């Protein structure tokens, strides 16, 4: 659209307007002496120019998480991002954001181009460097399947490249010990370990008690529930710098495939009002809250059926942060799966 | 973005010590259980 929001953000805005309790609760968090955006019209003012725009490299975040981080750390944004009413139309935004982002034209980030002092296009060689720090020297067009001599790197989209494959996974990222020894696990992510819990549980309520999983949560009251209590997780987190796409943590079948409407914007309420750090190393209160929000946020529950009966029934939880928040899964209940296969893959999206 | 991976605890396979510190990297397919 050419002359004003896009309708989508229109009727966001039209929706916060219509409740006086989410209208207050919009006016609330903005509270004390702001920058832009300064109330909720700019806010949408700047959705309405993200989402006609592809994400550049540079920001600890992407650029919806950039602009809402000050929201999320207030007792008023916290309430108003765990609505669902208005989470049903964050899921709409950010649905049509990714239509753009799979569209032609968001290729113009696919460049060297150094667009200001702090962000550059995703070729650039800082870029570049910085998504194949842990393949042991090898270039990003040996790791990843790209063309260096085609415009974009060869890629389509924004999405194409959010989701690029591996050249040759048995070279980068082999499946260590091979398909056929089913006592091991893989990683179906690429990402840094971000906890381990041991004898897990359920709670009534998700505040104090140690900001920690909740089994009937996570796993959205799913009758296999019970099987997990007094289990183990192991949760990852995925950067800016990461392979997107999920693969197969076993040899075995699908069973059963949950998508979970949830939050988009939502911390730990221990975290509201730590201060949010403008270094690069320090974590911001919202990193520090994804064993929180993996019980409510938006969410795709997969369990796998492991051919190695030890191993047996598992679930994977595939957990969306902010814009980046659709779980795309590329197989099928009832499919046989053999460990490293892909699984599915995140996108930009609600 | 972020993943878990659920066990249970019938399930014998054991996570891999080394990734219980958080900020370890995790490199796609690697071992993060076994069965001892």
């Amino acid at each position: 659209n050419e002359f004003g929001l896009m309708q989508p953000i229109q009727e966001f805005k039209a929706f916060i307007e219509s409740d006086p309790v989410v209208h207050q609760e919009f006016i609330d968090m903005f509270e004390g002496i702001q920058d832009s955006p300064r109330n909720y019209q700019e806010l949408c003012n700047m959705f309405n120019d993200i989402f006609r725009k592809a994400p550049v490299y540079g920001d600890l975040g992407p650029p919806v998480y950039m602009i809402m981080a000050k929201l999320m750390n207030t007792r008023a944004g916290f309430s108003a991002f765990t609505r669902q009413r208005l989470n049903l139309h964050f899921k709409k935004l950010f649905d049509t954001w990714g239509l753009f982002l799979s569209s032609k034209d968001s290729r113009n980030v696919l460049v060297a181009d150094q667009f200001d002092d702090r962000h550059c296009g995703w070729l650039n060689e800082r870029a570049l460097s910085a998504m194949v720090k842990h393949y042991n020297g090898r270039a990003f067009d040996e790791v990843f399947l790209c063309d260096k001599n085609a415009p974009y790197y060869g890629f389509n989209s924004y999405d194409d490249f959010f989701n690029r494959r591996f050249r040759n996974r048995d070279i980068d990222r082999p499946v260590v010990g091979g398909v056929n020894n089913t006592t091991l696990i893989s990683a179906a992510c690429e990402s840094l370990s971000y906890n381990v819990s041991y004898d897990v549980q359920s709670l009534d309520t998700l505040v104090f008690k140690g900001e920690t999983y909740s089994l009937k949560h996570l796993l959205n009251n799913d009758p296999f529930t019970p099987q997990f209590e007094h289990g183990s997780i192991l949760q990852g987190f995925l950067n800016v710098t990461a392979y997107h796409r999920w693969h197969a943590p076993v040899n075995g079948t699908i069973v059963k495939i949950i998508n979970v409407p949830g939050t988009y914007f939502a911390q730990a309420p221990s975290t509201i009002g730590d201060p949010i750090p403008d270094n690069d190393y320090d974590p911001p209160p919202y990193l520090k809250s994804l064993v929180y929000f993996s019980n409510i946020a938006a969410r795709q529950i997969m369990f796998i059926e492991a051919d190695n009966k030890e191993i047996g029934l598992i679930f994977l939880v595939f957990i969306g942060m902010t814009e980046i928040s659709t779980c795309e899964a590329t197989v099928s209940e009832g499919q046989h799966v053999n460990r490293g296969d892909d699984l599915g893959m995140f996108h930009f999206g609600g | 973005x972020s993943f878990a991976l659920g066990l249970r605890k019938d399930c014998r396979a054991e996570i891999v010590e080394k990734f219980t510190e958080p900020g370890t990297v995790i490199r796609i397919n690697e071992v993060v259980a076994a069965l001892k």
